[PDB]
C-alpha cells in the first residue's frame, strides 16, 4: 500500500 | 478496485437531531483505512475522521466514526446549522484510492410549492437576433421539481437549460431557473410560451404563460 | 501547512495542463501528495499522487497514460500535468497533503488528507473570452425581477443587487453552458409589488476576464 509508505519513512528517520 | 457506496446520497434531518451516515466497501479496507470528509459548496473538503475512528484535534466531537471491514458509519451526535453539506468517505488501504459519492446532508422543513413567474424576452435582447424566455420557481421545498416549455401547446425538447440554486441558509427552500432560447425569427413564429410546473406542494401542475 | 495552487486555466481539447500546487509548513520531502479533482457537480475523484523524497509516484488506473505528478524538494512544489484533454477533464483540481499526528507538522502521516490546496478551475473548451450581454427580466403583494447574464466566457461571473445592499430575496442561480459552448446565468430577486414605485433596482454584474462591468437598473 503506497499510503503507508511515509509512516515507515516517518519511524526509520526517528532512529 | 474497491467501489465505496454511500447511500442515501442525500438525508434530509432537522438541526439538533442526529445523523448516522453509511459507507458500504465492495471488498474489505485494508487497516480499516477509511477517512470522512466535509465539504460545503465552494469550499475545499476538511477531514472529519481518519482510520475508521480517529478525529483530528480542531474536529468538533460530535463527530465520530466506527466500523471495520467493510462496513462503515459517520455519526453527528447533533446537527448544528454548519453541518448540513455534503460528506464523503474514502479509502486508502490500497494504492488505489477510492472515494464514495457523498451523502447530502439538507435541512428538513416543510413542503413549499414553488412560486411560479415567467419573463418575456427583453426589447433589447430582441434587436440582437434572439429571444430568451425564462421561468422561475421560487422557494420551494423538498428540492424535486419539474418544468417543462410548451409554445402553442407543443411541448419543447433541446432548447432550454435549468439550473437549482443551494438551499437557502434562512428558509432552508430551493429556486430554480430555466431559459428557454430561440432565434428571434422562430420566436415571432409563435403566439403563447409557457412553462409547466410540477411540484409535490402543488395537487395539480401550474402553468403561467403570454402571448407574445 | 498551507497548499497554494496557480491559478484557473483555460485549455484546448487536446492539450496538456499543467497545475502547481506550493507547500510552505512542515515537511515537504517525507509526506504524500496527492491530487483530487472534482467536476462541476459531481464528486471528488482522488488522480494519483508522490512522496517527494522517494520519487515515488501512484496513479490512478483511469490517468495511467495520461498523467504525470512530479515534485521539486528545491521550491517545495508540486505539479500536476494531465494530457490529450476532453471536456469532461473540466473540473476543480485540487492538490492534498497527509495529515499528521500530534503537535507541531512534523509527526507521523495518517494518510488522510488533512491539508487542502484552494483548487485550481481547468475549463476544457474551444471558446473564446467573451463578455456577456446583460437583459432585464422586468417585473409584471410579492414581484419577481431579475437580469440575464447570457453570453459569457469562461467562468466566473459574479452578481450583486444595489451595491451589495439588497441581499435580502435575491437567487443567483448556476450558470448553465450553452450548446455554443458560452456560458449564461441568472439573477433574481423578490420584493413586495408596492417598491416598484419608491425603489430602484440595479443588478451589478461583474466578468473580470472580458471586463463587463454592467449596472443594469431593471423597471416595470
Amino acid at each position: 500500500n503506497w499510503f503507508d509508505i511515509t509512516n515507515w519513512l516517518w519511524y526509520i528517520k526517528k532512529k | 478496485e474497491i467501489v465505496l457506496t454511500q447511500s442515501p446520497g442525500t438525508q434530509s434531518l432537522s438541526p439538533g437531531e442526529r445523523a448516522t451516515l453509511s459507507c458500504r466497501a465492495s471488498q474489505s479496507v485494508g487497516n480499516n483505512k477509511l477517512a470522512w470528509y466535509q465539504q460545503r459548496p465552494g469550499q475545499a473538503p476538511r477531514l472529519l475522521i481518519y482510520g475508521a475512528s480517529s478525529r483530528p484535534s480542531g474536529v468538533a466531537d460530535r463527530f465520530s466514526g466506527s466500523g471495520s471491514g467493510t462496513d462503515f458509519t459517520l455519526t453527528i451526535s447533533r446537527l448544528e446549522p454548519e453541518d448540513f453539506a455534503v460528506y464523503y468517505c474514502q479509502q486508502y488501504g490500497q494504492s488505489l484510492s477510492t472515494f464514495g459519492q457523498g451523502t447530502k446532508v439538507e435541512v428538513k422543513r416543510t413542503v413549499a410549492a414553488p412560486s411560479v413567474f415567467i419573463f418575456p424576452p427583453s426589447d433589447e435582447q430582441l434587436k440582437s437576433g434572439t429571444a430568451s424566455v425564462v421561468c422561475l420557481l421560487n422557494n420551494f421545498y423538498p428540492r424535486e421539481a419539474k418544468v417543462q416549455w410548451k409554445v402553442d401547446n407543443a411541448l419543447q425538447s433541446g432548447n432550454s437549460q435549468e439550473s437549482v440554486t443551494e438551499q437557502d441558509s434562512k428558509d432552508s427552500t430551493y429556486s430554480l431557473s430555466s431559459t428557454l432560447t430561440l432565434s428571434k425569427a422562430d420566436y415571432e413564429k409563435h403566439k403563447v410560451y409557457a412553462c409547466e410546473v410540477t411540484h409535490q406542494g402543488l395537487s395539480s401542475p401550474v402553468t403561467k404563460s403570454f402571448n407574445r | 501547512v498551507q497548499l497554494v495552487q496557480s491559478g484557473a486555466e483555460v485549455k484546448r481539447p487536446g492539450s496538456s495542463v499543467t497545475v502547481s500546487c506550493k507547500a510552505s509548513g512542515g515537511s515537504f520531502s517525507t509526506y504524500a501528495l496527492s491530487w483530487v479533482r472534482q467536476a462541476p457537480g459531481r464528486g471528488l475523484e482522488w488522480m494519483g499522487g508522490v512522496i517527494p523524497l522517494l520519487t515515488i509516484t501512484n496513479y490512478a488506473p483511469r490517468f495511467q497514460g495520461r498523467i504525470t505528478i512530479t515534485a521539486d524538494r528545491s521550491t517545495s512544489t508540486a505539479y500536476l500535468e494531465l494530457n490529450s484533454l476532453r471536456p469532461e477533464d473540466t473540473a476543480v483540481y485540487y492538490c492534498a497533503r497527509e495529515g499528521t499526528t500530534g503537535w507541531g507538522w512534523l509527526g507521523k502521516p495518517i494518510g488522510a488528507f488533512a491539508h487542502w490546496g484552494q483548487g485550481t478551475l481547468v475549463t476544457v473548451s474551444s471558446a473564446s473570452t467573451k463578455g456577456p450581454s446583460v437583459f432585464p427580466l422586468a417585473p409584471s403583494g410579492t414581484a419577481a425581477l431579475g437580469c440575464l447574464v447570457k453570453d459569457y466566457f469562461p467562468e466566473p461571473v459574479t452578481v450583486s443587487w444595489n451595491s451589495g445592499a439588497l441581499t435580502s430575496g435575491v437567487h443567483t442561480f448556476p450558470a448553465v453552458l450553452q450548446s455554443s459552448g458560452l456560458y449564461s446565468l441568472s439573477s433574481v430577486v423578490t420584493v413586495p409589488s408596492s417598491s416598484l414605485g419608491t425603489q430602484t433596482y440595479i443588478c451589478n454584474v461583474n466578468h473580470k476576464p472580458s471586463n463587463t462591468k454592467v449596472d443594469k437598473k431593471v423597471e416595470p
